[PDB]
């Protein structure tokens, strides 16, 4: 299962 | 296609549905994680585990058009420099939700 922290990075980070 | 249509699909937000709204942050992961120890603010839902960045950050807002529907999701792309508000949780205390930008 994808963690809540991993989900936030996949959905929101684009450095 | 536009950045939003491209990135929403690449990041698995629109491969299996169309998500109405999503924001992408053009800052390092570490600079976003740093917001969890910045300005404590209330979340939209009333919880108190939200934090606002001191600085404005480079962000792209993606929002579905009025006629957009799966599988042909269509997005309007808006680029801006705004402060971000994230909800944080856990050990380490890290971002778990993107609440808003201001």
């Amino acid at each position: 299962k994808e963690t809540a922290a991993a989900c936030f990075e996949r959905c929101h980070m684009d450095s | 296609s536009n950045y939003c249509n491209q990135m929403m699909k690449s990041r698995n937000l629109t491969k299996d549905r169309c998500k109405p709204v999503n924001t992408f942050v053009h800052e390092s992961l570490a600079d976003v994680q740093a917001v969890c120890s910045q300005k404590n603010v209330a979340c939209k839902n009333g919880q108190t585990n939200c934090y606002q960045s001191y600085s404005t950050m480079s962000i792209t807002d993606c929002r579905e058009t009025g006629s957009s529907k799966y599988p042909n999701c269509a997005y309007k792309t808006t680029q801006a420099n705004k402060h971000i508000i994230v909800a944080c949780e856990g050990n380490p205390y890290v971002p778990v939700h993107f609440d808003a930008s201001v």
